[PDB]
RNA sequence: AGAUUUGAGUAUCGUAAGAGGACUCCCUUAACUUAAGCAUAUCAAUAAGGGAAGGAAGAAAAAAUAACAAUGAUUUCUUAAGUAAUGGCGAAUGAAAAAGAAAAAGACCAAGUUGAUAAGAGUGUAACUAAUAGAAAAGCUAUAUUUAAAAGGGAUAAUUUAAAUUGAAUUCAGAACGAAUAUUGAGCCAGAGAGAGUGAAAGCCUCGUCAAUUUAGAUAUAUCUUGAAAAGAAUAUGGUUUAGAAAAGAGUAAAUUUAUUUGGAAGUAUAAAUCGAAAAGGUGAUAGUAUUCAUCAAAGUCUAAAUAUUACAGGAAAACUGAUAGCAAAGAAGUACUGUGAAGGAAAACUUAAAAGAACUUUGGAAAAAGAGUGAAAAGAGCUUGAAAGAGUAAUAUGUGAACGGAUAAUUUAUAAGAAAAAUAGUGGAAUAUGUUAUAAAUAAAGAUGUGAAAAGAUUAGAUAUAUAAGUAGUAUAUUUAAUAAGAUUAUGUUGAAAUUUAUAA
RNA sequence: CGAGAAUAGAAACUCUUGAAGAAGUAAAUUAUCUACCCGUCUUGAAACACGGACCAAGGAGUCUAACAUGGAUGCGAAUGAGAAUAGCAGGAAAGCUAUAACAUGAAGAGAAAACGAAAAACUAUGAGAGUGUAGAAAUACAUUUAGCAAUAGUAUCUUUCAA
RNA sequence: AUAAACAUACUUUGAAUCGGCCAAGUCUGGUAAGCAGGACUGGCGAUGCGGGAUGAACCGAACGUCGAGAUAAAGUGCCAAA
RNA sequence: AAAAUGAAGACAUUUUAACGAGUAAGGAAACGAAAUGGCGUAAGGACAACAAAAGUAGUAAAGAUUUAAAGUAAUUUAGAU
RNA sequence: AAGGUUCCUAAACAACAUUACUUGGAUUAGGGUGAAUCGAUCCUAAAUUACAGAUGGAAAUCCUUAAGAAA
RNA sequence: AAAGAAUUUAAAACAUAUUAGAUUUAUCUGAUGUGUGAGAAUUUCUAGUUAAUCCUUUAAUAAUAAGGCUU
RNA sequence: AAUAAAAUAUUACUUUGGAUAGUUUAGUUUCCUGGGCGAUGAAGAACGCAAUGAAUUGCGAUAAGUGAUAGGAACAAUAAAAUGUGAAUAUCCAAAAUUUGAAUGCUUGAAAGUAUACUAAGGUAUAUAUGAUAUUCAAUAUCCA
């Protein structure tokens, strides 16, 4: 849940900042993921979009890869050379893919992504030495009250407690004289639906044993 | 809750139940109290027989601090103490010690005769008393404290 | 049932409503942390007297008022031009009504007094008052042997002020300081003794003897210009 | 001639005007309406007209309440209270002290005093000046008491405001679709499962959200330094020799009358005409005189905080409306259009994922039509869906001055009910019934009465350290030594209801 | 001849039609019977009384405030204290906690001054609980006991010129 | 004598209504009126059904949906069942 | 209306008896033997595949046109386009 | 005066001029208004409006050379 | 004639005397001082006498005035 | 007695119409923070400015934009030129800001204009009321040689 009083969960103004957004946010707003190669040699999970790229769409009707022709904002669509569509009487016109479809296969690095890339790189380092100390923080205070244990038990399966103690309440008498009758006439329902289908599974049980 | 008003049963009744010979109209007889005296007599003579007139003396500044006097009478007395207290003391008589009941303390004034009083000693302590609350008091073994 | 409906104004320009009131709350309950952060002692509501309500009607119970009379500063030995620096209301408005209130009046300001601890005005150990207490604290000794022995042997002339409270502590931030000095002490069960004398006074007729008193004094003016 | 007074011109440096007026302070004698008519009254400090202000304004430091075991500037909220009172005593109008809270803050002129008096004033600047309320000046002094070199600079911290940055986890696999976020399967994150976009429904695709970081801006917030820690200064009650032997708001308070107003009623407030004080006096609301009592000390000024806001600007929310609704206005809306003018004042949302918005042929003067093609689908631009009223086409049926409806049948059409199976006599008993055993389950206690422990505390008497000290078991804090009274909470005995009903396997 | 009663005796069937469409139901037409224009004012309208050419969408007992009765609810000589306001966790127009001013009530009468309630009540009828007998199935009588609510009437007490 | 326990006695809160009209082995004013106004009762208003050809009041009789019968007012030459 | 039965069946129980016209008007909700019974519009809080993937939906929602079924009725349900 | 591009030309006829129009004061696009001597500008008529002054609770009104160290 | 302990420590109004100053005018201004005002009787009742006596004008009375209550 | 042309009825399809359903860059209300205009010329009005603009938007003779600082590769209906030696885009900054409007030299009707001084053309100042200072004066107004 958002805790910040100043940023807004309407919808519509949500719509409204998006169509009328300058420039500026525009470009931060029309990014792709790099492919696995990229992101290996620069650690770099998005960045935004430029021309001259290369990328490879991934959903649509076709996935081919191509070159970045065009990055219109105002649309906010990429135009690709390979994805084109011939105008009937015979010239072809690009085909507009929102940005989210792609992925980057070769960056056009000149001299700011070269400064943006290792910018963004040292933040994912920076943020991931912050999350390690959490947790080791997390897991001290863990072995101090269950010497016993290590944390690794949480990522692993978890087997419930079978044990059944009931307890004596003298109130589940006046249980069936608490409920409206139409959640009354339900819940009888369900023990009788319940009760036949035990029926049903006893007498399968004895034909398979017998 | 509006579902549950008679607006919702008189749907499909044209004058939505007040009448055809005589309608639902602006007025029924004037704007608030009109005509007190010439048409809706007979509603002030008969359930407010007294409301036109005068009496008594106008008192130009009331000061209604002056005629506050809270009231007890004296078979509640004890409840001020509680009925623990009461039986503490219960077998005392003159040249021991006594309970106190302070009315003032709890907010009661003038304390006043009426009902029965157990038969135990007890010291009343109040502003002002009754000719038949401090006789109640006396007859049982007590004695009466003024105070302010 | 005869209906008084004052709505023959125009009452929908007259309508105030309250949807601002959860609102008050976190303003003025901000601005009181916000004063207790600037200065913690202005935010003290500093100490006020123990007056009694008016009338008859409340005679009876107690209540703050405002400001100590300069009679009870007097009293407790306190100057009236140091008194409100250190948080103590004044009201030179005030006649002193009675001894008991004189009185009562001088205890809670001798019991604040007590309880005070006022800082040096310049935070250095170099400070002329954490001085001059060094160089008269041999004064002092021997001035506290003498008081603490006539008080043991006992049990017109005194100080017209007595010394602040002056000293370096760890700062012990209390928001007020009518809350520590209860007005009132709890009430117990009072009880008495009963004597024959009690049993005997006619309580009734010293009502009316003291009304009838008050109302035969026409009758007395009446009958002597006669 | 010269010394003054008064009034002008010019020059220099400034100042007011206009916009806005939701909230704020005021001026003015509206009516509709209610009174079942109406004339006082009500509507009503209400509408219109006019003036003046700020981020708030107004008010504010008693010529105030009260009659008490007394309070104590102003403002705002609760209550008093639909109450006292007012009113053709009709309709109707209508407070305030007490009491409970938010916030708290007190200072100045005038007059008086000091007069080798002080670029501008001597027809007076400046300095002092109040509840022990005969003050005011110069120098000595006693006792209590307060006291770091002020103001202003520089630095760190803390609290806030804004901007910037950062901000996890399927770029997972199969099938299918025009298209995956949906579906199936296997995982992961979460102090982040608020929200938006993406060919279609996304916690893990993008942007953000949770936890954060950095940088700037302030605080009258603390620290260190400039800054020495001294000289002195300051508060109050006295004594002392001189100086002095006061003042305290005037066309004001009040009075006669008139008018408005008020709950204020033999006059609550304001104003006008006339009259007009003081070796003071005002108020205690029934007019008058007198004597006591109580309580204040008018006729000059300022003053933060708590409070209001439907102007306007920036934000956030919603059991609000969803294109005849919601602002008049979801598009170039106070727009088109009307009036000489003041003014009046609308209508109109949607193709598709993407224009890929048919593009070439034939007919036609052309508009267009028919093929052809795009698209998942013409959804074809008068473009999501596409009702009713009104028509056109096709199929069916009927008939003499209305038509339609209902009951009953006939004709035609439509809908629509089934796959098991006899008697007798060999075997073959199968669900179930009866009652016998065993198992399991469910179903009985509401209370009554004993014995303990116990945290935070409360009281009382000591000890230690600090501060202060009134001659009233000295007070206050902190740490301990004991003792008494109760203790929220809490542990554990005795007492007291069974033998039935279902299901299961023989 | 014969009631009662005791003892013994006897009831399981045919035919036709129906997925080549039974029974029923619906639509259209025909035939016999049947049927005046809806809403409203009015004693009375089908009216020569008024509104209505047709369709779609919109369209009219609501909100605030005071009182009273009544049904469900908590507490009960008290109830409320979501009076303002002050705190808590969580970040919250929500939730929780505040020995509390006051509101209504516990006492009533009088214009006001001044006052301020027991013979620890009485009478009548009345709800309920038993024991016996009998019919005899339920039930119907006899008798002992208690007398609540309600109604009416009495004393006694507070206030008022007057209850 | 006859009837009466879903009898009887009510209490509280409240709706609509007080323009009426008709009949008659009745009356008053008027020449009289389908006129104006009254006493008692039944109706119409608020009421459909069967009959009087038709009709607010006349006669029989008052109504959940139906089947079968005996009927009421009144009818039995045809319309029209007899 | 009166008897009988009554933790959940179900059709708002079972039996018997009497009754059912109606303008103005009234009978709010809840009340197991229910102090009238219900249909529909929109929004808010819940419930909706009980074994750890829990109402329907591109294997076609809402809407529109009709054909049939259930209900005395308000209306509901389903098929086809 | 009022209108305001309706003036001229070319292309073009969906709408408009109660049929039609190849026409048009209708659609689209261009072009077009030349002053020392004609007018405005200058003067005053009926009348109108300022600073200061007078009046008014106010908005504002009066005065037009009278009231002014003005003009 | 008969019953009656009365509650417990911080004090100012000034009625004043007596002085230290100043003044002439309805003359004032300080300080020293005691009581006041102080606290570790009061009620009932019988017989007199005096006085008052329908309620209110809200600090207490008085004579006028005004308002209440009944008719 | 006969006709079904017209008429009527039902269904399917198409048409005129824009209901219904789905939807929202718009409103309404409450709340929080501010409440920051003007002679240094405001609010308002008018005219003008884009390569192709009529409205609208932005702007003012430096015109749909200039400089500076951030910002990092676009805009597009069609061309052009510029562009990592810095395109878009952002701003409480800098320069600049036409005629008017309290409008303020005089005039102003839809009015074109025009006077003086200072620095031909351009640009500044000159309205009314008012405070302080400076300077020049007026009046025997009071004294006065």
């Amino acid at each position: 849940m958002k805790f910040n009083c100043k940023v807004s969960s309407n919808p519509s103004k949500a719509r409204k900042a998006l169509y009328t957004a300058n420039a500026s946010q525009r470009a931060l707003m029309m990014s792709a993921r790099l492919s696995k190669e990229l992101r290996e040699k620069y650690n770099v999970i998005a960045i935004p979009i430029h021309k001259d790229d290369e990328v490879k769409i991934i959903k649509g009707h076709q996935k081919v890869a191509g070159k970045v022709t065009a990055v219109r904002r105002s649309k906010y669509v990429i135009n690709i050379d390979k994805l084109t569509k011939t105008k009937a009487n015979g010239q072809t016109v690009p085909i507009a893919i929102r940005p989210s479809n792609v992925i980057i296969t070769k960056l056009f690095l000149n001299k700011d992504r070269e400064a943006l890339l290792a910018k963004k790189a040292e933040s994912r380092k920076s943020y991931k030495e912050l999350v390690a100390k959490r947790n080791e923080e997390v897991a001290k205070a863990f072995t101090a009250v269950y010497p016993a244990l290590n944390m690794d038990i949480f990522g692993k399966k978890v087997e419930p407690i079978t044990e059944k103690k009931p307890i004596r309440i003298p109130s589940k008498k006046m249980a069936e004289k608490l409920m409206s009758k139409p959640t009354l006439r339900a819940y009888k329902t369900g023990i009788k639906v319940h009760k036949a289908k035990n029926a049903i599974a006893a007498y399968k049980a004895a034909l398979a044993k017998k | 809750a509006t579902r549950f008003r008679q607006t919702r049963r008189r749907r499909g009744h044209v004058s939505m139940g007040y009448g055809r010979i005589g309608k639902h109209r602006k007025q029924r007889g004037g704007r608030g109290n009109a005509g007190g005296q010439h048409h809706r007599k007979t509603w002030f003579t008969t359930f407010h027989p007294d409301y036109f007139g005068k009496h008594g003396m106008r008192v130009f500044h009331l000061k209604a601090n002056k005629y506050y006097c809270p009231s007890i009478n004296v078979d509640s007395l004890w409840s001020l103490v509680g009925k623990d207290v009461q039986a503490q003391y219960k077998n005392a008589k003159v040249g021991e010690e006594v309970p106190v009941i302070d009315c003032v303390k709890h907010g009661y004034f003038k304390v006043l005769g009426k009902g029965f009083l157990p038969k135990q000693p007890v010291i009343v302590r109040a502003r002002y008393f009754s000719e038949k609350a401090q006789q109640k008091i006396k007859a049982v073994g007590g004695a009466c404290e003024l105070t302010a | 049932a005869v209906s008084n409906i004052h709505f023959c104004k125009d009452w929908r320009s007259k309508v105030h409503t309250w949807f601002k009131q959860p609102f008050r709350k976190i303003r003025r309950h901000q601005t009181r942390v916000e004063k207790a952060k600037a200065v913690f002692p202005a935010t003290i509501k500093s100490l006020k007297p123990s007056v009694h309500c008016m009338n008859q009607r409340f005679n009876y119970k107690l209540r703050l008022g405002r400001g100590f009379t300069l009679k009870e500063l007097r009293a407790a030995k306190i100057d009236k031009n140091l008194a409100r620096t250190i948080g103590i209301a004044v009201d030179p408005r005030r006649k002193e009504s009675s001894k008991e209130c004189l009185n009562r009046n001088a205890q809670r300001l001798t019991e604040y007094m007590n309880r005070l601890v006022v800082l040096p005005k310049v935070h250095a150990a170099t400070a002329k008052r954490l001085v001059l207490n060094k160089k008269n604290a041999e004064a002092k000794t021997k001035k506290a042997a003498e008081i603490k022995k006539f008080i043991a042997e006992h049990n017109k002339k005194t100080k017209q002020f007595n010394k602040l409270p002056v000293q370096q502590k760890e700062a012990k931030q209390v928001l007020d300081a009518n809350k520590v000095i209860r007005l009132t002490a709890p009430c117990t069960l009072e009880t008495k003794t009963l004597t024959k004398g009690m049993k005997a006074f006619d309580a009734v007729a010293h009502l009316r003897k003291a009304k009838n008193v008050a109302k035969a004094v026409s009758g007395i003016v009446k009958g002597q210009k006669k």
